[PDB]
C-alpha cells in the first residue's frame, strides 16, 4: 500500500516542532485551507466592445470554478506575462490534488478606475459548463438568446463605480450533485456538464454606446478564494509539474 | 517461531473469503487499499421507486478480467484500465453472451439506476523465482479528466493509495472501492439527461512497475486474474430490459 | 426628532478588504445567496472525506526513483545521490522545450513555501526475490557543496551518518533523512521564475552497494529498486510564496523576443481608419479605437542612418482589413509625441514612403500623401486580429 | 569596563525628576521604542515609465528594511533636499546603535492624487538583499524573470486610488534567522544576504500603457515605523556623526 512503512531506520534525535512557524512567526500554516482563503488572480482582460451594446447587455461572462480558468498565456503578440511567467497559481495547484469539491467562492472583482459608470453583475447557475475548452472569460456580443443580456430571476448585484470600483462577491454552491469535478473537465455525460462550475457569472455596464468607448481596452482584474465553506474531497496524486525558474529568458 | 513441518497437506494456512455460492482463497495476505470511507445508502434522497439490493446474487465474485504478464512488458506499462461497472458487463459482452446469462448482472438488465460499493480482488500466480511488481489503482471519474493521459503513469498513481503485487511473493491485491461520484447514482442504460459514459465510475488500472526478471531459462511469464464482488448495492428504476442496450465495446 | 448635536466619528476610508489575511477574520461580502445567513451544507453522504492539511499531504509517499541494481555492481558502486530536500526531481522525457517533471507530493506542497524544515523519509522497495541477497549503505552527508558533491565514495560517506542494510528476507525498508542545518528552517530550492534566491539543498543523500548482489543462477542478476519520498513526521513548512511550479495542463510559454515588431500594448486590435489630424482623415491610419484620437501607437523602429524601413505583417490573415487587408505599413511619429502606423497598399508604397520620410521628407509632402491610402479605402474597417507581429522591412536609403 | 564608575564626586543637590516631561508635557519620552513608532520618510521618487508596461508589471520595487534605504541625496541636477539637507532621520539614527533587530514594519505609502488608477502591492520575502548597494528603490523594466511582474503566492494588497490614494501596509517578520543585521550590510555569506531585509516590497499600477503616461513623474512618498513588535538587540556604539546645521549654505 502507498502509506505503509515496512521498517523505520531512525537516526534522528527528536527535533523540536515549530508548530508550523507558530513558534517563530506566530502563526500556523499546517491548515492548508486557511491558506486557500487568501485571494488569487483568477483572470484578466481588456474590455473590448463589439456591437453597440445596449444597457441590457452583459459586457462579458465566465464560468465560476475553483479549478481556475484554463490558463491564458495570452497571444504571442500580447502575452499575459503573469500566466506566461508566473504559471498557474496556488489554489489551482492544490486543486490538482483532488477529484471533487463542494462549497463556495469569493471573488472581489476590480474594475478600471477611470470610468464612472454603474456596474451590474448577474449570477447564472443555470448555465452548464461544456468541455474544458471555454472554461474561460468570454466577451458576449450581439444578443440572440437571453445569455447576452441582464436577466431577471438570477441573483445579481450592482456596484457604483463612482462610489467604488471594486465589487466583493460571494458565490453560493448550487448543484444537484453530491460534489463537482475538480480536475480539468473533458465532459462526457451531458449531465456531467452541470457538474463542474458553480454556474456562470456575468457582468455588464449600464453605459450607453456613446459613453461605452471610454471603457474600451480598460483592464479588469478578477480575484478569488474559496470562501470558507469550500471542501475538497477525494485525494488524487499530482500530474507532472513544470519548473518555473527553469522557464526561458526573454533573450536580448 | 519457525520449525517448518510441511505435510502432505502442504504447510501454510489458507485464508477463506466466502460470499454467496462463490468462494475463493489465497495463501498470501491481501494488500488492501481503501480509497474512501464507506458510502451512505442515499436511496432516501432520490427514489420513490422500489429499491433493492440483490446480495444473494450481486455479491457473488466474478471474473471480469484476466491476462498474461510477460517479462517483456516495459517498466511503466499498463496491463489494464478497467472502468469497473462497465467492464463487469463489457466482459460478459466480450464473452459474447447476454447480460441476463450471468446471475450477477441480471438486475442491470432491468433497473435503470444503480448505486453501491465495489470490491476487487486481483489474484496472481507469479512464480517465486520470478521478480517484478504491479501497482493497482482505482481512479474515480477518470474519463472526466482530460489530462489523465499525462497522469496515467506509475509515478502518478503512486502518489495516491494503491495496492501492490510483488511477483516474488505472488501476493494478492485486495481493493475496496466504495461508491463516490458527482451524482449519487449510475444509470444502467441511456437516460434522458445523459447517455455517454454510461455506468462509468472511472477506472481501476494496473500499470506495471518492475518488469518480470528471472534467470533467462526461468518461467518467462505470469498470469493475473481479477474478481469483483459488488456488495452494499442498491438498484432502482424498474424498466423493461428492452430499453437496456449493450455496453460500449471499449 | 431631537437633533443629534454630538460630534461625528472620524475614520479613514479604504477601498478594499485585506487579501492576504485568511484566518480569525470575518470577511464581509455581497452574497448572491438568497438567505441572509445561509451557508453551504454538506449532506452526510457528501461529507468531506479529506481534511486538507499540509501534513496530511506530506505524509504520502510518491514514487520518485527507479534504480536498477545489477549483480555486477562493485561494492563501492554508487546507486544514486539525490539531494536531501523535498524538491527531488523526476524528469519526464517531455519533448517540449519545457520538460515536465514528476514530484513527490511533499515536494509539490513544499514548492508553495519559502521555508521548510524537519526530517524526510525514503521508503526503499527492493523488488527482489528472497533468494537474492545483498547489502547497501544509504548514508547522509550534511553540508555538501557541489564541488564536494563529488569526491564521494561510500567510505567517506561512512564518516557521516549512514545506514547499512541487508537484503535477504524482508526486501524493503525506510530510511529517515535527518534535518541538519545551521538554519532553523530552510529556503526553497527554486522560486518563481527568478533564478537568484534559489538556494540549494542543505545536504545530500547517497546510496552505495555495500555488498554486491549475489543472486542464484535461477534468478535474475538485475534487481529493480524503487525510492519513495515522503514528508517525515517532523516535517513542516511556513512562509507561503509563489509556487515554483506549474501544472501540465497548459505547458505553453511565450518568449518576449524583441525582434518581432507590433503595436504598443493597449493599442490592439487596430483597424485601418481615419483621423482628422492626419491628412484631415483623407487618408487611412490605424486606430485602436473609434473615438477621436484613438490612433494605434507604435514602437519606434531603430533605423540606422542612411537607411529606411517599413512594416509588413507576417500574417495577412491577422491584418486589419479596409477595402484590402493591410499587410504593409509605415510607422512614423505623430508629431504629437508618438508613432502612428500608416497602412500602405504594398511593400513598395511603404518603401517609397520610407525613401521619403527617412529621406527626411515630411508626411505633409505630396510624395507621402500620394502614398497615403485614401479614406474611401477604409471599407469595412475591420480590426487587426489581436496584435499581429509585423516584419520589419528594412532597406538602405 | 565601560560602565564602571570608580568614584563619584557629587556636588549636586537632588534634582526633581521630570519623569521625562510627564511632569510638564504630560507624556513620558524615556521609552525610545514608542518614539520609534512615529512614522518617518523612507523614500521618495517620481514615477518613470520605461517599457510600455503590461498590467502585470510591478512599477517599482524596494527592499524593506528598518535600517533605512541607502541615503539618496539625489542627482546634483535634482537633489532630494530632504536627504541632501535633513540628513538621514531618526529611526535609522537609532538603528545605528544596534547590530540586530527582530520584528515588523509599518509603511503607509502615499500615491499621487491626480491618478485614479487602482494599485496593487506585492510582498516578496523570497528576495535576498545583496550588498548595501541596491538597498534602495528600483524601477523595474522589461520582464525577464518573474521579478518584474505581479506574482501569485506572495501576499499582496490593492488600494483603490479613486477611493483613496494612500495604502497602509504592515510587513510581517519572515526569516529563517534568529534576527537580522542592522548596520549597513556589505554581505559576505551567501546566506547572509537573506539575513537583512524583511523581504522585498513591490508596487504596480493596473494602468495600461495608453493611460500610464499620466502617471509619469508623479511623486510617491513612502513612510515607515517599526510596528510595535520590532526589537533591536545588541548594543553597538555610534559611528561618527555629521552635524547638520554645519552643512553649507546654497550660496548666492
Amino acid at each position: 500500500e502507498e502509506s505503509r512503512n515496512t521498517t523505520v531506520l531512525d537516526t534522528t534525535t527528536t527535533l523540536q516542532s515549530s508548530g508550523f512557524g507558530r513558534a517563530f512567526f506566530g502563526e500556523a500554516f499546517n491548515d492548508l485551507k486557511t491558506l486557500m482563503r487568501r485571494y488569487q488572480l483568477y483572470g484578466q482582460l481588456l474590455l473590448s466592445v463589439t456591437t453597440d451594446k445596449d444597457i441590457d447587455h452583459c459586457m462579458f461572462t465566465f464560468p465560476c470554478l475553483p479549478q481556475g480558468l484554463a490558463l491564458d498565456i495570452g497571444s504571442a503578440g500580447s502575452p499575459h506575462e503573469i500566466f506566461n511567467r508566473c504559471r498557474d497559481g496556488i489554489i489551482p495547484l492544490i486543486a490538482s490534488g483532488y477529484r471533487f469539491y463542494r462549497g463556495d467562492l469569493r471573488y472581489k472583482i476590480v474594475f478600471p478606475s477611470n470610468v464612472n459608470s454603474n456596474i451590474w453583475v448577474q449570477h447564472r447557475p443555470d448555465r452548464r459548463l461544456e468541455g474544458w475548452s471555454a472554461a474561460k472569460i468570454v466577451n458576449c456580443d450581439a444578443v440572440s438568446t437571453g445569455q447576452g443580456v441582464y436577466n431577471h430571476g438570477y441573483a445579481s448585484h450592482i456596484q457604483i463605480t463612482r462610489v467604488n470600483n471594486v465589487i466583493e462577491l460571494e458565490v453560493p454552491f448550487y448543484n444537484a450533485t453530491c460534489y463537482n469535478y475538480l480536475q480539468a473537465f473533458n465532459a462526457s455525460s451531458a449531465a456531467s456538464s452541470y457538474a463542474v462550475s458553480l454556474g456562470e457569472i456575468s457582468v455588464g455596464f449600464q453605459a450607453t454606446s456613446d459613453d461605452i468607448a471610454s471603457i474600451v481596452n480598460k483592464p479588469v482584474t478578477i480575484y478569488y478564494s474559496i470562501g470558507d465553506g469550500m471542501q475538497f474531497s477525494q485525494w488524487v496524486g499530482y500530474q507532472p509539474m513544470m519548473i518555473l525558474d527553469q522557464l526561458p529568458a526573454p533573450v536580448v | 517461531m519457525d520449525n517448518p513441518n510441511p505435510g502432505p497437506d502442504g504447510e501454510g494456512e489458507v485464508e477463506l473469503e466466502k460470499d454467496s455460492n462463490v468462494v475463493l482463497t489465497t495463501q498470501r495476505d491481501p494488500s488492501t487499499s481503501i480509497p474512501a470511507p464507506v458510502s451512505v445508502k442515499w436511496s432516501r434522497w432520490t427514489s420513490n421507486d422500489v429499491v433493492d439490493d440483490y446480495a444473494t446474487i450481486t455479491s457473488r465474485w466474478y471474473q471480469i478480467a484476466e491476462f498474461v504478464w510477460s517479462k517483456d512488458d516495459p517498466f511503466d506499462k499498463e496491463l489494464a484500465r478497467l472502468i469497473l461497472p462497465r467492464a463487469l458487463l463489457s466482459s460478459i459482452e466480450a464473452n459474447s453472451d447476454a447480460i441476463c446469462d450471468v446471475p450477477n448482472t441480471i438486475p442491470f438488465k432491468v433497473h435503470a439506476y444503480w448505486r453501491g460499493d465495489m470490491e476487487v480482488r486481483v489474484q496472481i500466480n507469479s512464480n517465486k523465482f520470478q521478480v517484478g511488481q504491479l501497482q493497482a489503482t482505482w481512479y474515480y471519474s477518470d474519463h472526466e479528466n482530460l489530462n489523465i493521459s499525462s497522469k496515467r503513469s506509475v509515478y502518478g498513481f503512486s502518489q495516491m493509495d494503491h495496492a501492490l503485487i510483488s511477483a516474488s511473493a505472488s501476493n494478492e491485491a485486495k481493493l475496496v472501492i466504495p461508491f463516490k461520484h458527482v451524482y449519487p447514482f449510475l444509470p444502467t442504460r441511456i437516460v434522458p439527461d445523459w447517455t455517454t459514459g454510461i455506468l462509468d465510475m472511472g477506472a481501476l488500472n494496473i500499470r506495471v512497475i518492475a518488469p518480470l526478471r528471472m534467470s533467462a531459462t526461468g518461467p518467462t511469464t505470469c498470469n493475473v486474474v481479477v474478481f469483483i464482488k459488488l456488495n452494499n448495492s442498491e438498484f432502482t428504476g424498474t424498466s423493461s430490459g428492452k430499453f437496456y442496450a449493450s455496453q460500449i465495446r471499449a | 426628532n431631537p437633533s443629534y448635536q454630538q460630534s461625528p466619528r472620524h475614520f479613514v476610508p479604504t477601498g478594499m478588504h485585506s487579501l492576504a489575511l485568511g484566518t480569525n477574520l470575518v470577511e464581509p461580502l455581497h452574497a448572491l445567496r438568497l438567505d441572509a445567513a445561509g451557508t453551504t451544507q454538506h449532506p452526510v453522504g457528501c461529507a468531506p472525506d479529506e481534511d486538507m492539511t499540509v501534513s496530511s499531504i506530506a505524509s504520502r509517499y510518491g514514487l520518485i526513483r527507479r534504480v536498477q541494481w545489477k549483480k555486477d555492481h562493485a561494492k563501492g558502486s554508487l546507486l544514486l545521490q539525490l539531494d536531501a530536500d523535498p524538491f527531488v526531481e523526476q524528469r519526464i522525457e517531455g519533448t517540449n522545450p519545457i520538460s515536465l517533471y514528476w514530484f513527490a507530493p511533499v515536494g509539490v506542497v513544499s514548492s508553495m513555501f519559502m521555508q521548510w524544515r524537519g526530517s524526510l523519509e525514503y521508503r526503499f522497495d527492493i523488488i527482489a526475490s528472497q533468494f537474492h541477497t545483498g547489502r547497501l549503505i544509504v548514508g547522509y552527508v550534511p553540508g555538501l557543496t557541489a564541488s564536494l558533491q563529488l569526491q564521494m565514495d561510500y567510505m567517506k560517506l561512512k564518516s557521516s551518518s549512514y545506514v547499512v542494510f541487508d537484503l535477504q528476507e524482508s526486501n524493503s525498508f525506510t530510511f529517515e533523512v535527518p534535518y541538519v542545518s545551521y538554519r532553523p528552517w530552510w529556503v526553497r530550492k527554486y522560486g518563481g521564475n527568478y533564478l537568484p534566491s534559489s538556494t540549494d539543498a542543505p545536504s545530500t543523500l547517497f546510496m552505495y552497494v555495500q555488498v554486491p548482489l549475489i543472486p542464484m543462477e535461477a534468478v535474475s542478476d538485475t534487481i529493480d529498486i524503487n525510492v519513495y519520498v515522503r514528508g517525515g513526521s517532523s516535517f513542516e513548512v511556513c512562509v507561503p510564496v509563489q509556487p515554483s511550479l506549474g501544472l501540465n495542463w497548459n505547458t505553453d510559454f511565450i518568449l518576449r523576443n524583441d525582434e518581432e515588431y507590433r503595436a504598443k500594448t493597449g493599442y490592439a486590435p487596430y483597424y485601418a481608419g481615419v483621423w482628422h489630424s492626419f491628412n484631415n482623415s483623407n487618408s487611412l491610419v490605424f486606430r485602436w479605437g473609434s473615438a477621436s484620437d484613438q490612433i494605434a501607437q507604435w514602437p519606434t523602429i531603430s533605423v540606422p542612418r542612411g537607411e529606411l524601413a517599413f512594416l509588413r505583417i507576417k500574417d495577412g490573415k491577422q491584418a486589419a482589413v479596409g477595402t484590402q487587408p493591410w499587410r504593409t505599413m509605415v510607422v512614423w511619429p505623430s508629431g504629437h509625441g508618438y508613432n502612428i502606423g500608416i497602412p500602405t497598399y504594398n511593400a513598395e508604397r511603404a518603401r517609397q514612403l520610407a525613401q521619403h520620410l527617412y529621406g527626411g521628407g515630411s508626411l505633409t509632402d505630396e510624395k507621402a500623401k500620394q502614398l497615403f491610402v485614401p479614406a474611401n479605402q477604409q471599407g469595412p474597417g475591420k480590426v487587426s486580429n489581436g496584435n499581429p507581429v509585423w516584419e520589419v522591412m528594412r532597406a538602405p536609403l
